[PDB]
């Protein structure tokens, strides 16, 4: 019933995750420049995902979901220490919005199969998601053709949605 | 005499209202339809409900409840009556009286509501001399409104000058299932169309007995007036005393006189039919229409209805003369025979079926009733003799008259 | 031959039902002439619009043969229609649904499941008792298969065949063994409801059925220990509906029982515990929980916990969950009397809700609070109450304080006086059933009829327009007037009791049209006993026999006459007859 | 919302404020709660339009009460708008000063309705005299001090007659208002005056001005005769309001006349067709005429007594009608018209109103109780309505036919051999007991009268109080009239009343039966068998001191509810 | 065990009845009525439950059309809540966004929802996928 | 005004952003400046319906010069419509490619144009022939 986003940088697997949620495949995907959006199903409950890429030219694009919006999901790339910093600086300049603050934080640590990869904590520490005030944060491992961790990460945003039995 | 004039719809929410005193609470009219249906299906529908302290008289149109509210011991025949005149007047207004009416013509009916009564009191209810100063298309109130005379306008003028009489019969009549008469009376009604100049006076004429008697000419061929009540215009203190129909007239359409009376003379058309009433197959009805009246007389557009069991079907009607709707959305029949002349029998056999289960309940039986219109004819023998008209300039008015008759409660009870 | 929907819109076009009902009766005889065409093809819709006019309420008894036609029919729509036009215009005083035994008993021969479907269907929705023993051999025949689709529909229908006949229930008892581990919570709840119904009948199924108590037992186990389920599902519990089902099964098994009460104990610890009352559906969950608790006999320790959660749901402001608690604290009254009586301001509280149906409850939770303690304290308030009240709690409340006033009362002059309270609070509120309780029980007394009848008579004076109170009041001047007017036979010193206005009040009630002519039955009957227990002011009485002679009441000119013949005529034979009434039980 | 009609409001042209009074009364048609606008439609309101003026009286009238406090504002403006040259203007805001009830608005508001009452033009006289009695509504003291009731005596004494008339209504509600402290009761001559008053003013102002003949008593044969002379012609009006009235003050003034004198009779005879054709009035009016015929009939039944076959009902006709022209036929049935009424009320129980059917078996009951004459054909027409076996005709006639019985117990000794037969499955007690009483009362004819009872005896404890009564009787009688067969059955009775069963007046008269019985069974023969006297029935015959009471109300709502006028009002 | 089931309307009209006792056409019309005016002459806090007549009776208030019921006064009341709110479901997934006009045009498919979700007055399919799946293939049939 | 008709867009509903982008295109029908309700009938866009899809590549035709910046939030949904099982939604979108005139969107639109010349059947070949 609810709606969510999935943004972070580019070439994160977010929207090879999101296919892996749609249909459970691991699609052929471009470097998205447009949009996705599809539907979930999940604990009777329709998770309306909206992912918005994360090339340069359209990270400045992001405000025109942000009017009538829920949730948030980003999703972070483990093995990319170069650009995680300014990942980072692009969340601090996604979240210093006076009319992004309902939307809860939901990290997914991602591309968890390569050695080189943070687990769930170093990414905190990188990000530093212990100062976030008003922001429901959770991070989640998950990998894309496994599919583990993301309805993980689906079953604490269900919780943060529903506030009912 | 009523502390406020309400109008509901057939919901029970205002449509209008109209307090006047103050002694009813303008809250306490939505307790009305659930009193309404609370008295309605126990058997005590009354046109006077009460809520404590707090009565409810009331008269219904096909869509409004004309609520009209007391507290103390009000005149209720002026409440009333009254309210017959609200419907009158609007009905010479609004031609149609509906919902449509109401809440879209709003400007004008209250300054109506205002002027026709004050503190629970009627003080000038005539529409045509409302219309002169209260329009919807505001100059000082006419003197005939202050007038003795308050029924006909001075300044009225037309180019020709022409009274038109319309002597309308309605026979009553209740015919048990045996066969013989249990009333025959006659309520007959003349209706004026006067188009004159200025302020006319004028003196009915007509074959009374009681008139002939004081003259002395109760042999010839009279009516024998049971009971006469007049218009307010008639003069009814020289009507008491010499029977003379003194009046100024108002000005258009108006009833004159309502007079009833009692008649021997054997019903115009007789309906004898025999019912074959078998348990669940069919009914017949071969019923039979015969004219007592003179073989001169033709009877326009008669409507024969004869009640018919609720759940029949496949109707069949072997007819002589006249045409039949079966109508089920009113359980019945409609013989109708266009042109029925006098002296005349025709047949009409019916046949319908049954269904093989019976109902929960009874149906009951309604009588006869027929809807015949008879013109040049007046079963009483009624003729009016003149029409003197009195004019301070003096002219010839055309005093012309037809005769109609009519039926009023035409009942013929079944087997 | 219009459709269905076209006299939807036809019926909605109308405002007013005189002109609804013409619109009617237009189609419904264009119904009528075309069943009298006997055509098969327009049927479905002839009966669809016939049950559109019953279903707002409209002659529609004349089409049930064309419903049976549908029955009768080979098509799947004509069925379909046809047994909902059985199942609307059909029941059991219809005197013409003993036509559809041979159509259902084939369409129970159906190759469908959905066509037996339909013949269960209407069978268990409206099957009447003769039907049931026509169909019942063929209704344990689709309980005989396992047909998932069918065995659902065939369990209830057995509950119905057993709710209309009760003495066929025998020959379910072979087919209801050991189906009880089907997967199919469908046919696993309507067969959970079946063994309810069994074990609600008869006690002899019940020592064959409270041998299956283990398995639902671990069936119950299974279902609250799944934590989620795609289907079944309403907040978070896996097919709730069967595990009010089966903790019901559990609530009648094992009531008067000690193995099998223990044998539910753990998973009753559990779902004490495994529920979570914050939407209605787990709320119902452990006030089902708790009713199975209070009802069969178990460790009291569950009933700590139980009680713990009965105090929680007085707590709770929604009043659902307070119209619960009532009707918990309602049900374990005598189970545990204890730990619901220091509920008792919070019940007292309760009746100064806003709902009529929360006064109702609390008022009887109050009643049912009574013990032989609590009966000094409580009923002030609960007269108070009373005092308070709308006049359909009167009737409710008059007859509970008499009902719990006659069990615990601590003193029979503090009982009277609380009687002559309510006689005087509620008047013509109270039944008249609890009249001669009231006369039953102040003539068990037998030493203060003095602070009785001179109370009667200084109330009395002010009323008679309250029914009961004088006749109450009647019977207590009749029989007791020897003691109200006491060693008066003369004129003496002034006391209030007169003997002038004693029979006087009795005569103005009688003039009186106030008066229900049983008032009157009872005053000339008080009358004729005060002429032996009165020789203060004797033969003014017989003269108001002697004009009464010709009342307009059948049994009072009766009553008249055959005093009058005492009075005129056998005077040595009124003082013989006129002994006080012997006292009943 | 409002503040946008508020801005409508406060603007400075005609076509706006017009449209935002307008949607204001329009926000009042419908109920809303407009009461806020109050103060800046006060301001809105000295307009020389007269079509706005009107709405922005009715908002005052409908928020009178509304703003008791912000209210003040007006009383300049109606004591300018009272001095205009338009009378139409000048008697609308009279009357609406008089609608408005505050007492603190009303303490200016008495010298421009002095003002008013002494205008030219008789529409705002008799605008005026109406707002007098407002304001004696309002307050009656003030109206006295003012003084109002001589200038209201000074329009009596007025021409034109319709200022008259209103002023004869304004002073019929004051002198009701009043205690009758210094009572208006008019010289004979000013009530002639009256009289030439009447063949000019309106039909209402023709019944407001017989009102005040309410309150008035001649005192001479002549004089009574010589006003009455005049009242009569008004009879032959078409409203029936004013003929209503007419046959009141005429009710009430044949108490005069002397009946010797041919005047009359003149005056009985000439009373009786307008009674018969009011009937042919449209059906609302005709509820409180049968009303008022019942009132007359009761009071005059030698006026309808030859006027039957008018006061049969039709299909056509509601409830309240059909169930009064019963009760009129029960006021004039005689012993000529027996025929037509039996066979008339015969085809009254073939209706599906199951009302109008126990109705009329009781109007066949009370025509065999009024007269003796044809008791026995209302006896042969209840058998055959019996014979139709409906169950509540069946449950009217057995207590009708009881009654019947009571009355009349003389040669009906063959009629019960046939009511043995009654559908003895009958439901309801108050004719199952009836039943007991026909069976056990004529308990000598009947020779099963024994085993019927064991039917009556089976479900015995849970019936009634009057229906185990009545078998604690008729068994008793039963066996004072058979000792052999029934002395089981008087023995069981007494074990079923006296022991067993807690019903206190059949627990006390089964002891009193089983000590007769026991003390001396054979003096039951005298005592219980005691010859009972001819019963006096419930005569409904209204007391003819309410009754000239009730001739002084007709038309009124004491005049259909049949009761004093105090018994209802507050 | 549950008695009857209505669904009337706000201004009173008979959207759906049910009868599951076997009672008369006047009784009916009667115990009809008198229901329709309980309902509407209650507030909005007085917990959807009343003692009526031996009966502890569930109604709810979803829209101006109103729904009731009454289960037998020995069992749970709130899980009568439950079945009608399951049954809303039903008519939702049916349906589709159910209109009142869903319910008006086409009431004889929610009378085959609730044949197919209750006989008897028991509940015999506590799926709320099989028995929508179920008329779905009834409705496959035609 | 328009925020009721965002209001409406930005639900969840298909019949409520489906009359909002029918009122959407009936602005734009008369020629109201509903340029501003660009970047979020974007967002309405990838729908299973192909009525409606083609309103919003009306607008999108009417407004593609009018938010040069905004409408690179289309290309990854056109290179998703190009592989479609329906030949028309292809097609569709293959022609709005090649009518939206941004030199910033063009870029990206060579190679799914690529793809649908060489598709089998001739109706979106014969477009994609027309879009080169
Ligand atoms: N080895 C490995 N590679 C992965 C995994 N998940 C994603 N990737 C790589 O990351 C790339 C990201 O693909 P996309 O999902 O299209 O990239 P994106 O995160 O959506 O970034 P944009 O499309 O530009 O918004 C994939 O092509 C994979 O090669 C993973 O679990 N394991
Ligand atoms: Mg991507």
């Amino acid at each position: 019933e609810m709606r969510i986003l999935m943004v972070g940088l580019d070439a994160a697997g977010k929207t090879t995750i999101l296919y892996k949620l749609k249909l459970g495949e691991i699609v052929t995907t471009i470097p998205t420049i447009g949009f996705n959006v599809e539907t979930v199903e999940y604990k009777n409950i329709s998770f309306t995902v909206w992912d918005v890429g994360g090339l340069d030219k359209i990270r400045p694009l992001w405000r025109h979901y942000f009017q009538n919006t829920q949730g948030l999901i980003f999703v972070v790339d483990s093995n990319d220490r170069e650009r995680v910093n300014e990942a980072r600086e692009e969340l601090m300049r996604m979240l210093a919005e006076d009319e992004l603050r309902d939307a809860v934080l939901l990290v997914f640590a991602n591309k968890q199969d390569l050695p080189n990869a943070m687990n769930a904590a170093e990414i905190t520490d990188k990000l530093g998601l212990h100062s976030l005030r008003h922001r429901n944060w959770y991070i989640q491992a998950t990998c894309a053709t496994s599919g583990d961790g993301l309805y993980e990460g689906l079953d604490w945003l269900s919780n943060q949605l529903r506030n009912q039995k | 005499s009523a502390s406020a004039v309400y109008v509901l719809d057939l919901k029970g929410k205002v449509l209008i209202c109209r307090n006047y005193r103050g002694d009813v609470d303008m809250s306490e009219v939505e307790h009305f339809m659930p009193i309404l249906m609370e008295k309605e299906e126990e058997g005590m529908l009354s046109p006077i409900l009460a809520h404590g302290g707090v009565r409810f008289m009331w008269i219904k149109h096909n869509n409004l409840y004309l609520v009209a509210t007391s507290k103390k011991n009000a005149c209720v025949s002026l409440v009333f009556s009254f309210l017959y005149k609200v419907v009158q007047v609007f009905s010479e207004y609004f031609k149609e009286l509906e919902e449509e009416s109401i809440r879209d013509n709003f400007v004008i009916i209250y300054e109506l509501l205002d002027e026709l009564m004050d503190f629970g009191y009627p003080q000038t209810t005539d529409s045509k001399i409302l219309q002169e100063y209260i329009t919807q298309e505001a100059p000082r109130p006419p003197a005939t409104v202050t007038n003795a005379v308050s029924w006909r306008s001075e300044g009225i003028k037309y180019r020709k000058n022409e009274v038109f009489l319309d002597v309308i019969e309605a026979v009553n009549l209740l015919v048990s299932a045996n066969g013989n008469v249990l009333r025959s009376e006659i309520v007959g009604s003349i209706k004026m169309r006067v188009f004159l100049s200025g302020m006319p006076e004028l003196r009915l004429g007509l074959n009374d007995k009681v008139l002939f008697d004081n003259t002395g000419r109760g042999k010839s061929k009279s009516v024998e007036l049971e009971d006469v009540k007049f218009h307010q215009c008639v003069r009814l203190s020289r009507f008491e005393n010499d029977r003379t129909i003194s009046f100024i007239p108002p000005d258009g359409e108006f009833e004159l006189m309502s007079y009833r009376l009692n008649t021997h003379v054997k019903p115009l058309i007789w309906i004898e039919s025999v019912i074959e009433k078998h348990s669940h197959s069919r009914i017949e009805y071969m019923v039979k229409a015969k004219s007592q009246f003179k073989r001169r007389s033709t009877a326009n557009n008669v409507e024969i209805h004869i009640p018919v069991p609720n759940d029949a079907d496949s109707p069949k009607f072997k007819t002589t003369v006249g045409s039949v709707k079966w109508v089920p959305e009113n359980s019945e029949i409609v013989w109708s025979v266009k042109s029925f002349p006098g002296g005349k029998e025709y047949l009409m056999r019916a046949h319908f079926g049954l269904p093989s289960v019976e109902a929960e309940d009874k149906e009951g039986k309604p009588p006869i009733s027929v809807k015949f219109e008879i013109p040049y004819f007046t079963t009483s023998g009624i003729q009016v003799r003149y029409l003197k008209i009195i004019e301070k300039s003096g002219y010839q008015a055309l005093p012309w008259v037809r005769y109609i008759t009519q039926n009023g409660d035409y009942q013929l009870r079944t087997q | 031959p219009i459709r269905l929907r076209e006299l939807i819109r036809t019926i909605r076009t109308a405002r007013t039902q005189a002109e609804e009902r013409e619109m009617i009766q237009k189609e419904c005889a264009a119904i009528r002439s075309s069943f009298r065409e006997e055509d098969n093809t327009y049927r479905c819709r002839n009966v669809a619009k016939l049950l559109y006019m019953h279903m707002l309420g409209y002659p529609a008894h004349f089409g049930q043969l064309e419903c049976l036609k549908l029955i009768a029919s080979q098509k799947f729509t004509d069925k379909r229609i046809g047994y909902l036009g059985a199942m609307l215009l059909l029941d059991e005083r219809q005197d013409v649904h003993l036509l559809m035994t041979n159509c259902i008993k084939n369409d129970l021969n159906h190759s469908t499941q959905f066509v037996q479907g339909l013949a269960l269907c209407t069978l268990g929705c409206m099957g009447s008792s003769e039907m049931c023993r026509d169909l019942a051999g063929e209704v344990e025949k689709l309980l005989k298969t396992s047909n998932s689709y069918l065995r659902k529909k065939a369990a209830l229908c057995a509950v119905h065949v057993i709710r209309k006949v009760p003495e066929l229930m025998e020959m379910f008892l072979p087919a209801t063994k050991n189906l009880l581990n089907e997967k199919n919570h469908g046919v696993l709840h309507t067969s959970v409801v079946l063994l309810t119904e069994m074990c609600e009948r008869s006690p002899d199924m019940l020592a064959h059925f409270r041998k299956l108590v283990p398995q639902l037992v671990r069936i119950l186990k299974n279902l609250i220990m799944s934590g989620y389920s795609p289907e079944h599902d309403v907040s978070g519990i896996s097919d709730p509906f069967l595990q009010v089902r089966i903790l019901r099964l559990l609530r009648i098994l094992g009531r008067n029982d000690d193995d099998s009460s223990e044998a539910m104990n753990d998973i009753l610890a559990q779902v004490a515990t495994n529920t979570e009352t914050s939407k209605n559906v787990g709320n119902a969950i452990l006030y089902e929980t708790v009713l199975t608790i209070m009802d069969i006999k178990s460790e009291s320790g569950l009933r700590v916990l139980a009680i713990n959660i009965l105090g929680r749901f007085l707590l709770n402001n929604d009043k659902n969950i307070r119209y619960v608690a009532l009707t918990s604290l309602l049900k374990t009254v005598q189970t545990d009397h204890n730990a619901v009586q220091r509920h008792r301001s919070t019940i007292v509280d309760c009746l100064k809700d806003l709902d009529v149906s929360i006064k109702r409850r609390a008022m009887e939770l109050s009643f049912a609070l009574v013990n032989g303690n609590n009966i000094r304290g409580m009923m002030k308030e609960l007269l108070y109450f009373l005092d308070s009240c709308e006049p359909e709690f009167k009737a409710d409340c008059a007859s509970g304080i008499f009902l719990a006033a006659e069990k615990y009362a601590p003193s029979k002059r503090w009982h009277i006086d609380t009687i002559m309270r309510v006689l005087t609070t509620a008047g013509s509120y109270v039944r008249d059933d609890a009249v001669p309780n009231l006369i039953q029980l102040i003539t068990n007394s037998v030493e203060m009829h003095a602070y009785t009848v001179q109370r009667l008579y200084k109330a009395i004076l002010g009323d008679y327009s309250q029914q009961p109170l004088v006749q109450v009041a009647a019977w207590c001047i009749g029989e007791y007037g020897d003691l109200l007017v006491s060693g008066q036979c003369e004129e003496e010193e002034p006391i209030q009791v007169t003997e002038d206005e004693v029979l006087d009040i009795l005569e103005s009630v009688l003039i009186s049209n106030m008066s229900t002519s049983v008032t009157r039955g009872y005053a000339l009957t008080a009358i004729m006993k005060l002429s032996t227990r009165f020789t203060c002011t004797v033969n003014r009485i017989k003269k108001v026999v002697s004009i009464y002679g010709s009342s307009i009441d059948v049994e009072l000119q009766q009553r008249a006459v055959e005093y009058n013949a005492l009075f005129k005529k056998y005077d040595h034979m009124r003082s013989a007859l006129l002994e006080r009434m012997p006292v009943m039980e | 919302e409002i503040f946008e009609l508020k801005a409508e409001l406060n603007s400075d042209k005609k076509e706006k404020k017009k449209e935002a009074v307008k949607k204001v009364i329009a926000s009042m048609t419908v109920g809303k709660d407009v009461s806020a606008l109050f103060p800046d439609v006060v301001n809105c309101m000295q307009t020389d339009n007269l079509e706005l003026k009107k709405l922005v009286y009715l908002y005052l009238m409908n928020y009178a009460k509304s703003q008791p406090d912000m209210a003040i504002m007006a009383v300049n403006t109606f004591v300018k708008d009272c001095e205009d040259p338009n009378p139409l203007i000048r008697a609308l805001a009279v009357r609406t000063m008089g609608c408005i009830r505050v007492d603190k608005i009303t303490e200016y508001l008495c010298e421009p309705l002095r003002k008013c009452l002494k205008d030219e033009d008789p529409y705002v006289r008799k605008t005026a005299a109406v707002c007098v009695a407002k304001l004696h509504d309002i307050n009656a003291q003030l109206v006295e001090d003012q003084g109002f009731l001589d200038t209201l005596k000074d329009l009596i004494s007025d021409s034109n007659p319709m200022v008259v008339a209103n002023a004869v209504a304004a002073l019929s509600e004051i002198a009701e208002s009043h205690p009758s402290s210094n009572l208006l009761d008019l010289n004979p001559q000013s009530i002639n005056k009256l009289l030439t008053a009447l063949n000019e003013c309106t039909e209402w102002g023709q019944i407001f001005i017989l009102d005040c003949l309410a309150n008035y008593m001649p005192k001479d044969d002549r004089e009574a005769q010589s006003i009455c002379e005049r009242v009569t012609p008004r009879l032959s009006h078409a409203n029936s309001a004013v003929v209503l009235s007419a046959v009141k003050v005429l009710m009430k003034f044949m108490e005069m006349l002397s009946k010797d004198l041919d005047y009359y009779g003149t005056l009985l005879k000439k009373l009786a067709p307008p009674l018969v054709t009011l009937l042919s009035a449209e059906p609302e009016l005709q509820y409180v005429a049968l009303r008022n015929i019942n009132l007359i009939v009761q009071k005059r039944p030698e006026i309808l007594k030859h006027e039957m076959k008018v006061f049969f009902v039709k299909y056509n006709d509601p409830i309240y009608v059909k169930l009064e022209k019963l009760d009129i036929m029960i006021r004039l049935a005689s012993q000529a018209n027996i025929a037509q009424v039996l066979a008339e009320l015969r085809e009254y129980a073939t209706e599906v109103d199951v009302d109008f059917v126990r109705k009329a078996v009781r109007a066949i009951g009370r025509c065999a109780i009024k007269v003796e004459q044809s008791a026995e054909r209302c006896v042969s027409t209840l058998l055959d309505l019996i014979q139709t076996k409906v169950n509540y005709v069946v449950q009217e006639a057995i207590v009708v036919i009881k009654d019947i019985f009571r009355k009349y117990p003389n040669k009906y000794e063959s009629v019960i051999a046939t009511l043995c037969e009654n559908l003895d499955s009958l439901d309801e007690p108050e004719a199952r007991a009836a039943m007991i009483w026909i069976v056990g009362e004529y308990a000598e004819r009947i020779d099963n009268a024994d085993e019927l009872l064991e039917s009556f005896l089976e479900g015995f404890h849970d019936k009634s109080t009057q229906v185990q009564l009545q078998l604690l009787t008729a068994i008793v009688k039963l066996f004072l009239k058979k000792p052999t067969e029934t002395q089981e059955l008087v023995q069981q009775v007494l074990s079923l009343a006296t022991q067993d069963s807690d019903n206190p007046d059949l627990r006390d008269r089964g002891y009193i039966y089983w000590r007769l019985l026991s003390t001396d069974p054979v003096a039951a023969k005298e005592v219980v068998l005691a010859e009972k006297p001819l019963i006096s029935e419930e005569t409904d015959l209204i007391e003819p001191t309410l009754l000239d009471e009730l001739i002084c109300y007709i038309g009124t709502l004491a005049s259909v509810y049949h009761k004093p006028p105090s018994a209802f009002v507050e | 065990m549950i008695h009857f089931i209505l669904l009337f309307s706000r201004q009173g009209k008979l959207r759906l009845q049910k009868w599951y006792i076997t009672l008369p056409d006047k009784e009916r019309k009667k115990i009809t009525r008198e229901i329709v005016q309980i309902i509407l002459s209650r507030g909005h806090r007085t917990s959807s439950f009343v003692d009526w007549k031996e009966l502890k009776l569930v109604y709810k208030r979803y829209a101006s059309l109103y729904f009731c019921c009454a289960i037998e006064n020995q069992d749970n009341e709130l899980l009568t809540l439950e079945i009608v709110h399951r049954y809303v479901e039903l008519l939702d997934k049916y349906f589709g966004n159910v209109c009142e006009l869903d319910i008006i045009f086409n009431f004889e498919k929610a009378y085959f929802i609730l044949d197919e979700f209750i006989i008897g007055g028991e509940i015999q399919e506590t799926s709320k996928k099989i028995a929508v799946k179920a008329i779905e293939d009834s409705d496959m049939l035609q």
